[PDB]
């Protein structure tokens, strides 16, 4: 809920198989969906992945498909984002935002974590 | 006065459902954002605090809401997707779980849970079943009649395409496990269920601007092989209901259908055991095929004027003082 803090990882070189892990608080966990967005260095917040309440429907943004994907428990109120095949245009601050709502638009999310950084070089 | 500011405290309340409305006004022209099915009954009581008092969209367990706008936290701007039902305020997942408490707290065990809504796309997928197992003859045949009517009959409005990989998979049980296999299935990229993965979205990519989705599903024989997903497609079972009339029908495609007959008779008989009301949503027995075709027709028709509502008349500007 309005606390979202998100484990994940440091940086690699290429290829990488790195689960981000974010934790979220208080027993409304499967009211949100959840999603996970990047910001690089230099650029704006882009989406990633989202997954809605019951976990039963996935989204993944088109530089992604395949090679990332988006998951949760609901018992743990954790939610995850499996990143293979890592490339230099996925250097970025990664974010989990948690919405009332389904969507990929950052405006139309509730609560945000803190951030974990990745780089690829 | 103490009254002259219930007047103020009103007077706020009418000028916040006044911008309540004028929002849900400008969503009227707005395309549909996504599709929920819901799991639960919502009746829409007097003390649920609708941005526009009498405008919350009531639903039953298992329909299916069109999605235009998130108006705040504890509401979306969207309609049922029935005919006649027209946009109002569907509660958030958020504001139905404290509406459930508050019902707990005012009702009369020793010791004193689901999500209301699944995304699913905002057109349901067509999927045919029966008479007996895809990728034979006699299924074939019949099931190829049918999409070669509807390609016709629905033309400019349909967008039949092919599933060959299973998505029966796509369920939280493979697609969202969260045990320490799949954790390791994720992290090669060649695992089968990328594909899977990626034909879902496609399909939901492809009923976003609503033409009707009719999909060729290979592996899908059964609805219980999609009843897990959140495709929430439209399941029409394509019978043959003497099991007799199957028999010669597919003895008589030769002995290289012959031979796998027992497996085609299965089959067919594990669809005549579903209860029919939970498992099909249209049931083509019609001897003839014409008359086979007209039935799902009259069907998708009426789907498509229950997710293509008219638009609503726009206010005269005559009317206006400027
Ligand atoms: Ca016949
Ligand atoms: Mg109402």
């Amino acid at each position: 809920q309005v606390q979202l803090q998100e484990s994940g990882g440091g940086l690699v070189q290429a290829g990488g198989s790195l689960r981000l892990s974010c934790v979220a608080s208080g027993r409304t966990f499967s009211s949100y969906a959840m999603g996970w967005f990047r910001q690089a260095p230099g650029k704006e917040r882009e989406f990633v992945a989202a997954i809605d309440w019951s976990g039963g429907t996935a989204s993944h943004a088109d530089s992604v498909k395949g090679r990332f994907t988006i998951s949760r428990d609901n018992a743990k109120n954790t939610v995850y984002l499996q990143m293979n095949s890592l490339k230099p245009e996925d250097t970025a601050v990664y974010y989990c935002a948690a919405s009332s709502y389904w969507s990929r638009s950052v405006d139309e999310y509730d609560y945000w974590g803190q951030g974990t950084q990745v780089t690829v070089s | 006065s103490d009254v002259s500011l219930e007047e103020d405290r009103e007077a706020v309340r009418r000028e916040a459902e006044r911008q309540a409305q004028a929002q849900l006004e400008k969503a009227k022209t707005k395309p549909v954002a996504f599709a929920v099915r819901t799991n639960v009954r919502y009746s829409a009581a007097q003390e649920d605090d609708v941005p526009v008092p009498g405008m919350a969209i009531s639903f039953e367990a298992k329909d299916f809401l069109h999605v235009k706008e998130k108006f705040n936290n504890d509401w979306w701007i969207g309609r049922l997707v029935k005919e006649g039902c027209e946009i109002g305020f569907i509660p958030s997942p958020v504001k139905l779980e404290n509406m459930r408490l508050q019902h707990e707290q005012r009702a009369k065990k020793r010791m004193p849970h689901t999500p209301p809504y699944d995304v699913v796309p905002s057109m349901r997928p067509v999927v045919l079943v029966g008479p007996s197992l895809k990728g034979y003859e006699v299924t074939d045949m019949m099931q190829k009649a049918l999409f070669d009517f509807l390609k016709h009959r629905f033309e400019g409005r349909i967008s039949i395409t092919r599933v060959t990989a299973d998505i029966s998979l796509a369920k939280r049980s493979v697609l969202n496990n969260p045990s320490k296999h799949a954790i390791i299935e994720r992290s090669n990229t060649r695992s089968s269920l990328a594909e899977v993965q990626s034909e879902i979205e496609r399909i939901f990519e492809l009923a976003r601007t609503l033409q009707l989705v009719v999909l060729d599903a290979d592996t899908i024989n059964h609805p219980a092989q999609l009843s897990k997903t959140s495709l929430a497609p439209i399941i029409v079972y394509v019978k043959i209901s003497s099991p007799k009339v199957l028999q010669r029908l597919i003895k008589s495609r030769g002995k290289s259908q012959a031979k796998h007959l027992n497996v085609q008779m299965v089959a067919a008989d594990k669809l005549a055991q579903c209860p029919p009301q939970e498992s099909f949503d249209v049931i083509l027995d019609e001897n003839q095929l014409e008359d086979a075709c007209e039935h799902l027709a009259d069907y998708l028709e009426a789907y498509w004027k229950a997710t293509h509502p008219p638009s609503s008349n726009l206010p005269n500007p005559l009317l206006s003082r400027t």
